[PDB]
RNA sequence: GGAACCUGGGGAACUGAAACAUCUCAGUACCCAGAGGAGAGGAAAGAGAAAUCGACUCCCUGAGUAGCGGCGAGCGAAAG
RNA sequence: GUUCGUGGAGCCAUGGGGGAAUCUGGGCGGACCACCGCCUAAGGCUAAGUACUCCGGGUGACCGAUAGCGCACCAGUACCG
RNA sequence: UAGGGAAACCGAGUCCGAACAGGGCGCAAGCGGGCCGCACGCGGCCCGCAAAGUCCGCGGCCGUGGACCCGAAACCGGGCG
RNA sequence: GCUGGGGCUAGGAGUGAAAAGCUAACCGAGCCCGGAGAUAGCUGGUUCUCCCCGAAAUGACUUUAGGGUCAGCCUCAGGCG
RNA sequence: GGUGGAGCCUGGGAGUGAGGGCGCGAGCGAUAACGUCCGCGUCCGAGCGCGGGAACAACCGAGACCGCCAGCUAAGGCCCC
RNA sequence: ACGCUUGCCCGGUGCCGGAAGGUCAAGGGGAGGGGUGCAAGCCCCGAACCGAAGCCCCGGUGAACGGCGGCCGUAACUAUAACGGUCCUAAGGUAGCGAAAUUCCUUGUCGGGUAAGUUCCGACCUGCACGAAAAGCGUAACGACCGGAGCGCUGUCUCGGCGAGGGACCCGGUGAAAUUGAACUGGCCGUGAAGAUGCGGCCUACCCGUGGCAGGACGAAAAGACCCCGUGGAGCUUUACU
RNA sequence: GGGCGGUCGCCUCCUAAAAGGUAACGGAGGCGCCCAAAGGUCCCCUCAGGCGGGACGGAAAUCCGCCGGAGAGCGCAAGGGUAGAAGGGGGCCUGACUGCGAGGCCUGCAAGCCGAGCAGGGGCGAAAGCCGGGCCUAGUGAACCGGUGGUCCCGUGUGGA
């Protein structure tokens, strides 16, 4: 609670979430992820400001 | 006078042909976030016990 | 001069479930344990809270041997 | 009323659209009946006898449906399904869709 | 002026929601006006999907359905 | 008001402000736009079918003077206010 | 008498889903059963008014109505002083 | 100052050298009728006989502990054996 | 082994959710309470029907279908009421 | 009524004034977007900016609401404060009173009144918790107000007695009332829901009355007038809500 | 008894009577979180202390040898368990996946928890195999009304909104 900063990560071409955190205190900014989308076939994710 | 049907019930639960009340599981809507893909996936459709002889009762005209 | 303390938690009502001797389905619990007071032997899997649980159908039985812990046997039907 | 507290049916939460100040949108439906069942009777079936019949209330449209062995006759429906085209095959001729 | 009925103008509160302020009770009881053996309404600037019905009133259906509602209590059509 | 409690909120009347046209004019078919259908508002009247019983009569698995309307009787009287 | 699905829509299948994985809803499981039609797959038959449901009666219970009865402190409307 | 006669003021109102006094023998908001057979989880009462079985005062929750919903305990009917 | 107002499943129908005594295992209390709250069992409640304990619901025996001018016993007694 | 006064502070609130400034509604204005239509057109939004009252901010107002302190050291032991340093500080109670309709400790201490005074009177100040127009201190007269003392006299009392009338009592006449389970209703000791006429044991007691006392029948009256509960109802308050 | 005070949910130990459960205004304590590593796989090592010493060094810094079998540590209070790792160090990655889920524990119901295994596509390891978060038990909130993306399902005569 107001230091988690709890996002959902998108699909970075299209549409989808992943919904999992990341801090805003410590400078773990634009972290990359790979995760398993329906369509495209674990691409890559990256964060949104929601 | 005839009586009513329960319009929250008639827009919650669903009575199927053989007497069983079919309706969906709860805490899903609200805060889904902190939860497994077995959290967010299992909702599905739990079943009432003892209940529906008391929840049939106003699913009652048109059931 | 009030009560300083008097809360206690639920209980989430551990206990052996299943003992030996008796006729399983693939899925039953053997044992709810806090910590692992059971080690996993033939046919018998861990999950997240150390339960322990049949991979198969059978006959259970415990106790192989010691020395390292008490043993979980689910052993199947012939 | 279970007692004061929140009951059931509040506890568990709600799936389909309720709908808008106007209403329902007042479209067609179709029936589905038995080509075990309605192939008793004999002749160029349609509707004005099935309705007389005893089943088909007098609504809307109907279409031939059903897991059984069918009789060799004419029918005359809006809609088949994809198995009783088949069972319906067997020696019979069909029109799939009336006027529309 | 007239036992009851009807139309128009005002119009509540207890109760129900196991409190309760929106809601229900209820546009009911009650107050006023005029007319009647009934009153009101009435010949579509209608209804609503079929190129359909064809003034209005009342009963049974449609149907406690569609819908409205702290989507709670509960209220509740219209077309045909 | 209609089921419509301001919701996407139509239609019917309007307390106030702005404010025309007369069939190549308008209104409606539920925010709204185009097509396609229905009808002429801003004037008025209308019997019949429907509600009720002061009163008239016939009926009643209606009653029989603590019942039945408050009164079967010289009752909305004696009496109280 | 066919049900799933929020609906579209489909249907002895529907939905979740890419899917015949898998699961939730229903489905067919046979009662009276001379059925030997002569193929022991017996197809289905005399045949219990039934799986199968509806209409009426009589009971228990329930909801809306005052709802087993009696009893308030109070609130509002119209009036009398 | 006291008092006769004719008047005015009224119910969320009147009046009050102020007590919340008085307003038709009872005023921290009169009286009569109607809503209203208001509500009461709060007291009391609940009427003939015989037979069979037979409780509970426990658990999980409720602006809730004197009342509740489900389970436990009891009875009836239909099935398993 | 155990045919018993034993059990298991479905449906209908209530009541109960102020309990208390006794023995044991306990907490609070003061190793006090016919004190409070649990568990293991019984009884009263619902057996204030019976015998004993002088009288008394839970201390003991005993589980009252009715009747008899019949016996045997349980707890308790045998000097008299 | 009247004699002497109303001293301290405008920080919170109420109020008054404010052509500087922040916020804000309806509304005006409208870049830039959305829907639909072949387009012409129509219908939705719409950020900039302007836009009163009110709120914020400044000053004033206390015979406006409202309040007015603690701590450490110093004089021939004690005491100080009149002096030196701090502030939750806006400000620390001035005059005048004071164990008072105020005081819990307390019946504070001293003196008067009494032989004896938790009352009273005058001071001391150690004011839990007086106090200046919710006014402070006194005041001639007055009060069916309260408290204290004394005087002559009285049954009020020590300590009662007697007499008179109207009742009470008897008789003649009329003759109710609330209460009420039926009662053929003894005492003690125990038991019983823990206060017995009814239960057990012992003792006493012929039946029925008349006058009186009120100890009992948990006697009567009012469904506790104190306390608690009811998601009871009302009256009142406010910066509780609308 | 009410008021004043304390408490209202979750977790740990006891009370709690050797299955489970079990009360009191009974005793002792914690929580409304945190980790892109404090996660997964693979590969190495075994701790805390005591003794003998040291160059500063408190008797504790860092180093060597012996004894030390778990008295350390495992993010956080307490309990269980752990060195035949769950502990400490390093490489590579995000399975801190999506659709399901047989069979169960417990529960009045609602909830809470374990989940072998099927498909798609991955990570680690040569493989066998593991990975649907954290050693575990606390770290939360049913429902309703709405906000932001996708779905193009409905959209009130028709096409769109
Ligand atoms: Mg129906
Ligand atoms: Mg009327
Ligand atoms: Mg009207
Ligand atoms: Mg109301
Ligand atoms: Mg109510
Ligand atoms: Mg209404
Ligand atoms: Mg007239
Ligand atoms: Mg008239
Ligand atoms: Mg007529
Ligand atoms: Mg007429
Ligand atoms: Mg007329
Ligand atoms: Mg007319
Ligand atoms: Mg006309
Ligand atoms: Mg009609
Ligand atoms: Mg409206
Ligand atoms: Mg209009
Ligand atoms: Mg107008
Ligand atoms: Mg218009
Ligand atoms: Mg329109
Ligand atoms: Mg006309
Ligand atoms: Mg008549
Ligand atoms: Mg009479
Ligand atoms: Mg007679
Ligand atoms: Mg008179
Ligand atoms: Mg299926
Ligand atoms: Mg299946
Ligand atoms: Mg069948
Ligand atoms: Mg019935
Ligand atoms: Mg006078
Ligand atoms: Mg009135
Ligand atoms: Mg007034
Ligand atoms: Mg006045
Ligand atoms: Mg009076
Ligand atoms: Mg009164
Ligand atoms: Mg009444
Ligand atoms: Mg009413
Ligand atoms: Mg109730
Ligand atoms: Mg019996
Ligand atoms: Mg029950
Ligand atoms: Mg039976
Ligand atoms: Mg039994
Ligand atoms: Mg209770
Ligand atoms: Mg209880
Ligand atoms: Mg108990
Ligand atoms: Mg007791
Ligand atoms: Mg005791
Ligand atoms: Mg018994
Ligand atoms: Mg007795
Ligand atoms: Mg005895
Ligand atoms: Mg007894
Ligand atoms: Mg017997
Ligand atoms: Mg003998
Ligand atoms: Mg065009
Ligand atoms: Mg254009
Ligand atoms: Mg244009
Ligand atoms: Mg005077
Ligand atoms: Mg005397
Ligand atoms: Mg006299
Ligand atoms: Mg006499
Ligand atoms: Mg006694
Ligand atoms: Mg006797
Ligand atoms: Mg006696
Ligand atoms: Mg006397
Ligand atoms: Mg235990
Ligand atoms: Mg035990
Ligand atoms: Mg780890
Ligand atoms: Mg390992
Ligand atoms: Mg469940
Ligand atoms: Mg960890
Ligand atoms: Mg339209
Ligand atoms: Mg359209």
């Amino acid at each position: 609670v107001r230091i988690k900063l709890l996002l959902e990560c998108t699909e970075c071409k299209r549409r989808n979430y992943a919904t999992e955190k990341n801090k805003r205190n410590t400078p773990n900014k634009l972290e990359l992820r790979k995760y398993c989308p329906w369509c495209r076939k674990h691409t890559v994710h990256r964060e949104v400001k929601i | 006078p005839k009586m009513k049907t329960h319009k929250g019930a008639k827009k919650r639960v669903k009575i199927t042909a053989s007497g069983k009340v079919v309706a969906m599981k709860t805490g899903k809507r609200h805060l889904n976030w902190q939860k497994s893909g077995k959290e967010i996936r299992q909702k599905g459709r739990k079943f009432v016990l003892a209940k529906p002889e008391a929840e049939r009762i106003k699913l009652l005209l048109p059931y | 001069g009030s009560t300083r303390n008097g809360r206690d938690s639920q209980a989430k009502r551990l206990g052996v479930k299943r003992y030996e001797g008796q006729v399983v389905r693939a899925g039953n619990i053997l044992v709810r344990q806090r910590g692992t007071r059971f080690k996993p032997g033939k046919n018998v899997g861990m999950g997240r809270d150390f339960t322990l649980f049949a991979l198969v159908d059978g006959v259970v039985e415990f106790q192989d041997r010691g020395r390292l812990g008490r043993y979980v046997h689910v052993r199947p039907l012939a | 009323f279970e007692g004061g507290r929140s009951t059931t049916l509040m506890r568990l939460p709600k799936r389909g659209m309720q709908g808008q100040v106007p209403g329902e949108i007042k479209r067609p439906r179709y029936q589905g009946v038995n080509l075990k069942d309605l192939a008793r009777f004999e002749g160029e079936v349609t509707p004005e006898l099935l309705v007389r019949a005893g089943l088909l209330k007098k609504g809307y449209r109907l279409k031939i449906l059903g897991e059984g062995e069918a009789k060799p006759l004419k029918v005359v429906a809006h809609a088949f399904s994809k198995s009783a085209l088949e069972k319906l095959k067997a020696a019979g001729g069909e029109p799939v869709l009336l006027e529309a």
